[PDB]
RNA sequence: UUAGGCGGCCACAGCGGUGGGGUUGCCUCCCGUACCCAUCCCGAACACGGAAGAUAAGCCCACCAGCGUUCCGGGGAGUACUGGAGUGCGCGAGCCUCUGGGAAACCCGGUUCGCCGCCACC
RNA sequence: AGUGCAAGAGCAAAAGAUAGCUUGACAGUGUUCUUCCCAACGAGGAACGCUGACGCGAAAGCGUGGUCUAGCGAACCAAUU
RNA sequence: CCUGUCAAACUCCAAACUUACAGACGCCGUUUGACGCGGGGAUUCCGGUGCGCGGGGUA
């Protein structure tokens, strides 16, 4: 499972591959989305390649960023543990990070939102210009890379 | 093994290549039947354009009617060697052409399951050489 | 005419002389020189390689030989040495000699395309690389930058 | 195009390989299809008769019916449904 | 066999054993096959159908296989194939076929030749084929006759031992009458 | 399948070559023209009738890779080319990096001298 | 090679050659595709049927002209069945 | 035998990629009725630029 951030906008890129963000449930910049890591999934982030960041977070990170901009599918709710307890399967937010992290569940499946409406990077990322290989913040990303970036949207 | 390696004449074929006839004729009486008529291909200047067109006959013997035309041919012939086919054959001569083949060629020439006939059980001109030599003349 | 006009492969392959009709002759003399009759059994060998794709007009062939071998007389019209041009002017060329209206032009001449790093020229000498210099002159006839490589010569 | 003519830029698509040149084998020109099935359209270099518009080459139908020993595949065009008139010469089994 | 462009004609056309354009228009009527075939020595009859992996015979007949019903008399004549014919015809009603078309694969379509001659049995087993009966023998001919008179200009026996001296056009008779009733393997 | 008939795939099956096989049975060559039938001329072929002989052809069986073909290993080559991205480089032609794909020639070594189906059969 | 004619394509027990026979280059009426990719538009064209009548073939079958893609023409008026 | 080169109207080879149909995931639709069918009303048929691929042209 691979968290996937839009950083560029629409303006410019190619259709076909602005539906395909849509069809991840990403529609503005800075929105972040769960995705399993499956043949059809991989090859869908893959096309998205240069206008978003992905990469594998951390169980914290994870826990950290649902705590903070997790939504129920309706509403202003806050997702916190009581939240997630009286209305998912899990005990906690950790409970459900891990479900996700370990593919088990989806947010729609615990009725929320399949969108993380992330806020712009404190301190800035690194340049929409370059993947991470070569500085920028596009691409694949480090378990380290993503949860610095996530952190920083946190 | 011999007995089925050993040659044999397989038709003779006499033809007068004339070049527009009165002949057969004589081809008829020579043999002992009906001569067949030589058509042409190709248009040239030997006023021969006509593509359909008797230009002469041939006759095509088997059996005794072969050997018994040989019984006279092969004595107004003298020549042999080099004169002889790569596959045991020769035409001396109006022309009188022998063709010599071994027992099993009819696998070649039937129309199922025919079949080419393998180049070792093929007639070669020395071996063709001996058969006829030692029937009634000399070689060279 | 200057070599500007073609010297740059951006338009088809043109090579069919079954649907192309009076291409102008060669003006190339020869391809072999040195004493052909014998083989490449020399100790160095010397080629110019181009560093860019170009084309370049059998004219420019021509002269930048010329120019190489005629110095190659620096051996002896009988010299043992033997200089190789591997490329041949197999691409025509048209001119627009009405303004832009039906401007599909007529044969003009003829060049040859050679990729980066090919080795347009190739002499054979016995360690006596007045080739060397053969070919500082030969470079100075065609249109890229070139480079002059070595190779069986570990004789530095 | 220079032409529009149905054989216009089909050099390719119409022609076989070398190596399978000459008389296609008998059995395809007489395989049987039933309602529904789903076959490919190709049309054989090797036989004349029995075939569709070049520009159908490549398309999946499905057979409804046929016509003498010929058969009906609906197709679909871009977004328009076309019904095509072929022997099974031309046709194969998706799948 | 020369190079990678070179063409290889079908095995079975190289084996010089099937004729496809023929096999093509005689497998248009979608009907079984009757596939009469010939040896020096026998006649075979085969019911063909066509399959996913290859040609089906549901019934067959074999000149040799006859003797089995008290034939006594060479197995490569015209009383024979009709006889295999109607043997292997039998066996094929008996499989539940009605009706097929006569392959005679590379053989000649010559009037009263023993390929007709195995359709005519083939026929009169009950199979319905389409055929044309002037093309066919004229009885006589098929029961053995010509054979029965060729051996009256005797002097010596056509037959070496074999059976009869004059040879019996009526052991034809005893034959196709015992087919037409009861009996194993039809 | 101790030799057959009809096929499917249509060279992995082609081309060339070696060895082996028929005592009663099978395929052949083979022997032979009164008939059905036949050659613009020939029972060569086609057709019909038949076993004196043969295993030399064919055919079946076993095998050889020199040529042609199919597939595979290693090398060529992650090269050539290429879908997506870049305020990377270059006067420019053009190149480069990241991402997703990925070849051809050729060399060396293996593979391949058919596979399979139905029927019939000491 | 040949297959009437461009070019490209198809074809070997043939689609080529020879021989013989025959007039299916037949009347009627359609289905479909094309013309006009997608996507509306006429004439024309083609593929594939059916009804009728025929040719050839032992038969399956083949023949809706020439292997395939060019060789074509509205209303009004005339003449013709 | 050896040795030197080519192809828009060459091909023993051969991508990336484009494309028919089907299944799967995704997204979407069944009070926001999608897909589709029928009808009313248009405007429009001078286009331009960047990038990739082009063809012509010295440009
Ligand atoms: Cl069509
Ligand atoms: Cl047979
Ligand atoms: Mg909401
Ligand atoms: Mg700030
Ligand atoms: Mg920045
Ligand atoms: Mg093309
Ligand atoms: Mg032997
Ligand atoms: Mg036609
Ligand atoms: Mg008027
Ligand atoms: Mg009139
Ligand atoms: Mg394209
Ligand atoms: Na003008
Ligand atoms: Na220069
Ligand atoms: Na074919
Ligand atoms: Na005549
Ligand atoms: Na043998
Ligand atoms: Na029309």
């Amino acid at each position: 499972m691979h968290a996937l951030v839009q950083l560029r906008g629409e303006v410019n890129m190619h259709t076909d591959i602005q539906d395909t963000l849509e069809m991840l449930n990403i529609h503005h910049v800075n929105h972040c989305t769960l995705v399993p890591e499956t043949d059809a999934y991989r090859g869908m982030v893959a096309k998205v390649n240069d206008f978003v960041a992905f990469g594998e977070p951390s169980q914290e990170t994870l826990e950290t960023v649902l705590a903070t901009r997790a939504e129920p599918l309706e509403g202003d709710a806050d997702v916190d543990d009581e939240w997630v307890a009286e209305h998912t399967d899990y005990d906690d937010i950790s409970g459900l990070a891990f479900a996700l992290l370990s593919e088990e569940t989806t947010l729609r499946e615990q009725g929320l939102s399949p969108t993380l409406r992330l806020h712009p990077p404190r301190g800035g990322h690194d340049g929409v210009k370059h993947p991470v290989k070569e500085g920028g913040q596009l691409g694949k990303h480090d378990t380290e890379g993503i949860d610095d970036l996530l952190e920083a949207m946190r | 093994f011999h007995e089925m390696r050993e040659p044999r004449i397989e038709k003779v074929v006499v033809h007068m290549g004339i070049g527009h006839a009165n002949a057969e004729d004589i081809l008829g009486e020579i043999t002992g039947q009906m001569p067949v008529r030589t058509k042409a291909k190709r248009t040239v200047g030997e006023f021969d354009i006509r593509e359909g067109d008797p230009i002469g006959a041939k006759v095509t013997l088997r059996d005794e009617m072969a050997e018994e035309f040989l019984q006279t041919a092969l004595p107004l012939a003298e020549l042999a060697t080099s004169q002889f086919d790569d596959t045991g054959n020769f035409s001396f001569g109006l022309d009188v052409t022998v063709n010599l083949v071994r027992p099993g060629y009819r696998v070649a020439k039937r129309d199922k399951a025919s079949r080419s006939i393998p180049t070792k059980h093929r007639l070669n001109p020395a071996d063709a050489v001996a058969f006829i030599e030692s029937t009634y003349d000399v070689e060279v | 005419k200057p070599g500007a006009m073609y010297r740059n492969s951006s338009k088809p392959a043109y090579t069919r002389r079954e649907y192309i009709s009076g291409i102008p002759g060669k003006k190339i003399a020869q391809f072999d020189m040195g004493n052909n009759g014998a083989g490449p059994t020399y100790p160095a060998q010397v080629e110019l390689v181009v560093e860019k794709p170009v084309q370049i007009r059998h004219n420019a062939l021509e002269a930048a030989r010329v120019a190489a071998n005629r110095y190659v007389q620096n051996s002896g019209a009988a010299a043992n040495y033997k200089f190789r041009i591997r490329k041949f002017p197999f691409h025509v060329i048209r001119e627009n000699k009405d303004g832009m209206r039906a401007p599909f032009g007529k044969p003009v001449g003829t060049a040859a395309r050679v990729h980066g790093a090919n080795h347009i020229f190739i002499a054979w000498v016995n360690p006596d690389p007045n080739v060397e210099e053969a070919w500082r002159r030969a470079k100075m006839k065609v249109t890229p930058t070139i480079n002059i490589d070595s190779s069986p010569a570990g004789n530095a | 195009p220079s032409s529009n003519g149905p054989l216009e830029g089909t050099r390719g698509k119409l022609k076989n390989k070398p190596r399978d040149r000459g008389t296609s084998p008998p059995q395809r020109a007489v395989e049987e299809f039933d309602d529904g099935e789903k076959v490919h359209l190709k049309i054989d270099p090797s036989v004349p008769n029995g075939r569709f518009h070049p520009r159908f080459d490549g398309q999946t139908g499905t057979v409804e019916g046929k016509q003498g020993d010929a058969y009906k595949v609906d197709i679909v065009d871009g977004g328009k449904e076309k019904t095509i008139i072929v022997t099974a010469a031309h046709l194969r089994r998706q799948e | 066999a020369t190079g990678p462009r070179y063409k290889v004609p079908m095995r079975r056309r190289r084996e010089a054993r099937t004729d496809y354009h023929q096999r093509l228009r005689l497998l248009k009527s979608g009907k079984p096959r009757l596939v009469a075939r010939k040896s020096n020595k026998h006649v075979r009859a085969q019911l063909v159908t066509l399959g996913p992996n290859g040609d089906d015979t549901l019934a067959s007949a074999h000149s040799s296989d006859l003797a089995e019903y008290g034939w006594e008399a060479p197995t490569g004549n015209m009383p024979s194939a009709y006889l295999t014919g109607l043997l292997a015809g039998l066996r094929a009603q008996e499989a539940g076929v009605e009706e097929a078309v006569l392959d005679i694969g590379l053989n000649s379509p010559t009037p009263g030749s023993k390929v007709f001659a195995i359709q005519e049995g083939a026929i009169d087993a009950g199979l319905d084929i389409p055929h044309n009966d002037d093309v066919l023998a004229d009885w006589q001919r098929t029961r053995g006759a010509h054979i029965a008179e060729y051996d009256e200009q005797l002097e010596e026996p056509l037959y070496s031992g074999d059976f009869d001296a004059a040879d019996l056009p009526e052991h034809f008779d005893e034959l196709r009458e015992t087919l037409l009733d009861g009996d194993i393997e039809l």
